[PDB]
């Protein structure tokens, strides 16, 4: 945006060039490089002329002039350049950097986590560790891997060994053999508990790598169809669960400070404690994990103490609704959307679950 | 059950509408509102008094114009808005954010003349309906516009070789 | 025009100011220093040419001689100076060259985001790296440091993270580490030595804002000069150093010449609880003069995405059934973060989050008419169960059904 | 062609319509996915009811629009 660019303008004075690679200090060092120079040259001088003198008058004035004349240009020449580079420094600072001191991320942290679930936070690092950065990691072969991971990073979590081979496997189909992919492929395919289509695709991508620019296009579509089918066969996180919640953190963080600003302005109380009070919009990727339903009567979810209950009709509304709107099975009413009586013939607690 | 009160004025207060709660009742307050566009009541500004009963979901909210607005089924000595949807044909199932949204400009752009409750403005609206429209836009302009609104609320030597 | 609701690039940047705060912090060092000692030597060398231009007044031949040798001893201070700048110049483009990586890369998210399937891709992956740097960050704030017996270079599991991960640039790892090693020299070695050295080298801007630490300092090294009893070095330390606070604070200082020869005054004054509020007020002042944020931000980030996706019933042939379910992969219900799930709060949702045609069962279940024809038709392929032609099966709740009893439901 | 349609509650459907359609088949299909009887039934596009007897070729569409459900109101 537009605060970046001002940034990446009023960085680039720090430089004397648009290639960006010497900065003011040069012109400091030169100057005195330049002083040295010459008083080498004002002292051979003066040698030459001691060596005669075992017309000349003149001769020596000069010396003595230029060798005052000399450290008085150094001199200002050098506290000029650190001065200009000290106000490039400190105008640098206020005009750029005084603009994100309106934002302080400590504010947003409420609700902090307990002090006795550091030992959770260290275990999914691990995880996310092992899944993403593994192969960077000088692990060489088996069995010596692990006591790396437990005296460097520290990592003696469950899921390891499936990890380690994971990451070997993938580091032998980089080099374009196929004999482990396929061979672990065709021993899965035994049982009759394994996506039989899923595996029957990545065999024929195999095949069709094996008989083989568009090498390479091939080559990742095959790795990443085989770490997709290994972590759905091992039943392990494709994705690691730190980084979907970070990635769920920044929007919300997006959301709150709105609120927050609503709330000064206009003074309102939030009465429910367990439940934060704005709304955040998630991605696709990030929602469908549960089966959520609304009460359009009294939009609050839906508990097992409260189950959602079917009309007459098949409309859906609370336990509790119900219960108010047809007082303790007495009464009758209609539909609050729709003109269709209802009694106490609705159906016995409708179950949402996700296939 | 103030939970529905509280989402309700949570939605209105997230949006861009302008909410001032009164002695920060929380369940009586204040809405601005904005005429809609296509309609003659295109740059008017009005501000609405609603109140919210106690049983809120069951009971219908009370709904009034602090301004001064001229419309055959709205009282001009006040703003007392009256339809059947509010009255008697409300359902439990509509929101703040939704009654704003949807029934006032339905009502702005619907007026029905056969039981209205301003009569004078039953009888302009029977008779002609090309100079109504520069009525409203009159009294809009002698009494809710946005200034109205924002009233009322040397030698050198030679050289000599040098010792590395 | 943001992809999946992501924030814009200026959110980003105010988001994480601290990667521009700290090396800013460091280049006003380093120029502060380099201009003191700049001016020192210049004026060593004013003295020098007085007295060189004074030499020159008598026109002898030993007089020049003089002068010969004064010229030499100046050709080696400005030998000695420029080597000096030219070490200053070599810490100054390594600083200057964190801002310039952190700047790139900042600019790299912001092309991103101005260019759609192919470009999420890229999105993913530099919140990949956005993650790795959080997870480093964290990794070095605490973790107990491990001395080097090779080079003797302090290195912790962040810092090998971050040389490892190719994030070097994007972390400082070493402000963090020296705030680590002195924390964790207070808390655990109770060495105190390096506390001393750090408030000493910082002794004027602790004094321009006027911050009690220094009298802190003091205050415990004298304490811990009297629980072994050292009474000469103690009365000593006392008179040079906790005497000049007379004005500052009087009653501290009282209370403390009291104690000398060892009353509910005195358990505070002697507890071990005295190390860790040091330990705090060196944290704060340290943040405070860096501008380290005061906590860690991957905790922040935690802290509301739990609670940003925690639904309320998100706690509570066989083998294959169990896995068909798609409840059985929510980043919050693992089994590592349900502690966490459970301290934290849940989530406000204004809108049912459901599929798109449900169809009611005679047992009580409402399911997906498509993915249950779909999840009938691949049990009947591979033969994990045997069906009558035109029926359904559902997962849970072992049973078969016939499409005829399958009611419409209208969920809203 | 598909159109997506907001409810009062908030939820929004998609569906396939033609340009020949008819609005009253723009109901039946909304009747069939949501329950509600067509009578006490109509749509909103730019801040204007649609009549059943002009057809959706009638107001100009892009393939992609965003349509609104309303119920029957009256004043009195
Ligand atoms: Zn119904
Ligand atoms: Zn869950």
């Amino acid at each position: 945006s537009e605060l970046l660019d001002s940034f990446e303008t009023e960085f680039a004075k720090f430089y004397t060039d648009s290639n960006l690679e010497e900065t003011n200090l040069q012109k400091c060092l030169d100057h005195t490089h330049e002083f040295k120079s010459q008083l080498k040259k004002l002292k051979a001088h003066l040698n030459k002329h001691i060596q005669e003198s075992k017309k000349f008058k003149r001769k020596r004035e000069l010396i003595i002039e230029k060798l005052s004349k000399s450290q008085r240009q150094w001199d200002h020449s050098v506290k000029k350049q650190i001065k200009y580079v000290s106000q490039q420094s400190n105008r640098f600072n206020k005009s750029t950097l005084n603009k994100l001191k309106e934002f302080d991320i400590d504010s947003v942290y409420v609700n902090k986590l307990p002090k006795e679930t550091m030992e959770n936070v260290n275990e999914a690092i691990g995880y996310h560790i092992l899944r993403y950065s593994i192969d960077n990691m000088p692990l060489g072969n088996k069995n010596e891997a692990f006591q790396y991971l437990k005296d460097v990073y520290g990592i003696t979590n469950k899921e390891s060994t499936e990890f380690i081979e994971m990451g070997q496997i993938v580091h032998d189909l980089k080099k374009g053999d196929t004999e482990s992919c396929l061979k672990w492929c065709s021993n899965e395919m035994e049982s009759l508990s394994s996506n039989h289509t899923a595996l029957s695709s990545l065999k024929f991508d195999l095949y069709t790598l094996s008989a083989m620019s568009k090498v390479n296009k091939e080559l990742k579509e095959c790795t990443s169809l085989f770490i997709k089918e290994y972590c759905a066969a091992k039943h392990i996180f494709f994705d690691s669960p730190l980084f979907l919640i970070v990635l769920s953190g920044l929007i919300s963080f997006q959301f709150f400070i709105k609120y927050k600003t609503i709330r000064e302005l206009a003074h309102v109380d939030w009465t429910t404690k367990d439940e934060l009070p704005f709304d955040v919009k998630l991605p696709d990727f990030l929602t469908h994990f549960h089966p959520i339903f609304i009460c359009p009567v009294l939009k609050e979810e839906t508990t097992t103490e409260n189950p959602p209950y079917s009309l007459a009709c098949h409309h859906i509304i609370s336990k509790k609704a119900l219960d108010r709107l047809s007082k303790n099975g007495t009464i009758t009413f209609k539909c609050p959307y729709c003109p269709v009586n209802t009694s106490m013939s609705s159906t016995k607690k409708v179950r949402f679950v996700m296939l | 059950s103030k939970r529905r009160i509280e989402t309700d004025v949570m939605k209105l207060l997230m949006s861009d509408h302008q909410v001032d709660l009164i002695n920060d009742s929380m369940q009586e307050f204040h809405v601005k509102f904005l005429g809609p566009k296509d309609t003659p009541y295109e740059n008017g500004v009005w501000r609405l008094h609603v109140e919210l009963p106690d049983n809120y979901p069951y009971k219908s909210p009370s709904i009034g114009f602090v301004n001064k607005i001229f419309h055959p089924n709205i009282d001009i000595a006040s703003g007392s808005i009256k339809l059947d949807v509010i009255n008697s044909t409300w359902s439990p199932l509509y929101d703040l954010i939704n009654i704003v949204e949807w029934m006032i400009p339905g009502l702005l752009k619907e007026p029905n003349g056969s039981d209205p409750l301003n009569n004078e403005a039953a009888t302009l609206q029977l008779r002609d309906k090309k100079l109504y429209e520069e009525k409203i836009k009159e009294y809009i302009d002698k009494y809710a516009t946005k200034e109205k609104y924002q009233q009322m609320f040397s030698e050198d030597l030679s050289d000599i070789d040098v010792s590395d | 025009k943001s992809i999946f609701n992501e924030p814009d690039v200026d959110f980003h940047l105010k988001l994480n100011q601290q990667l521009f705060h700290i090396p800013y912090e460091l280049l006003s060092k380093r120029i502060k220093h380099t201009q003191a000692v700049i001016n020192k030597e210049t004026k060593s060398l004013h003295e020098h040419t007085a007295a060189l231009n004074q030499i020159f007044e008598h026109n002898d031949v030993e007089h020049d001689e003089l002068a010969l040798a004064k010229i030499t001893e100046m050709i080696r201070k400005v030998d000695h100076i420029e080597r000096f700048l030219n070490t200053q110049i070599k810490s100054y483009c390594q600083i200057l060259n964190r801002i310039k990586k952190r700047l790139e890369f900042f600019h790299e998210l912001k092309d991103i985001k101005s260019q759609n399937e192919g470009t999420r891709t890229k999105l993913i992956q530099w919140y990949q790296s956005y993650t790795n740097i959080l997870i480093g960050d964290y990794l070095t704030r605490n973790n107990p440091i491990k001395y080097n017996s090779e080079t003797k270079d302090h290195w912790n599991s962040g810092v090998v993270f971050l040389k490892q991960s190719q994030l070097d640039d994007l972390i400082d790892y070493d402000v963090l580490l020296e705030a680590n090693r002195i924390s964790t020299s207070l808390l655990h070695e109770r060495n105190l030595l390096p506390l001393i050295s750090w408030i000493n080298e910082n002794k004027k801007t602790l004094t321009k804002k006027s911050s009690i630490l220094e009298f802190q300092a003091r205050l415990q090294e004298y304490i811990e000069l009297l629980k072994v009893d050292n009474y000469t070095d103690a009365i000593v330390c006392f008179q040079r150093f906790l005497l000049p606070f007379v004005k500052s604070n009087f009653t501290d200082l009282k209370l403390a010449s009291g104690l000398l020869i060892f009353f509910e005054r005195y358990l505070n004054l002697l507890d071990d609880q005295r190390w860790s509020v040091l330990n705090d007020l060196f944290l704060s002042d340290f943040y405070s003069m860096y501008g380290i944020s005061q906590n860690d931000p991957l905790l922040i980030y935690l802290s509301l995405g739990i609670s940003s996706l925690k639904t309320r019933d998100c706690l509570h042939l066989q083998l294959f059934t169990l896995h068909s379910l798609k409840r059985k992969n929510c980043p919050v219900c693992s089994e590592t973060f349900k502690p966490i799930t459970q301290a934290l709060p849940f989530a406000h949702h204004i809108q049912s989050q459901l599929f798109e045609n449900p169809i009611l069962l005679p047992n009580g279940n409402v399911y997906d008419s498509k993915k249950l024809k779909k999840l009938a038709k691949t049990l009947k392929k591979q033969n994990l169960i045997s069906l009558n032609p035109g029926q359904i099966m559902d997962p849970v709740d072992m049973k078969i059904f016939c499409e005829s009893d399958s009611i419409k439901m209208y969920p809203t | 062609m598909q159109i997506f349609v907001k409810t009062l509650t908030g939820k929004t459907i998609t569906l396939e319509v033609e340009p020949s359609d008819t609005i009253e088949n723009v109901k039946a299909k909304i009747q069939d996915k949501e329950g509600i009887p067509p009578d006490q039934q109509r749509l909103i596009f730019a801040g204007k009811q649609l009549e059943d007897g002009r057809t959706l070729s009638d107001y100009n569409i892009q393939k992609e629009s965003t349509l609104h459900l309303v119920l029957r109101l009256r004043g009195g």
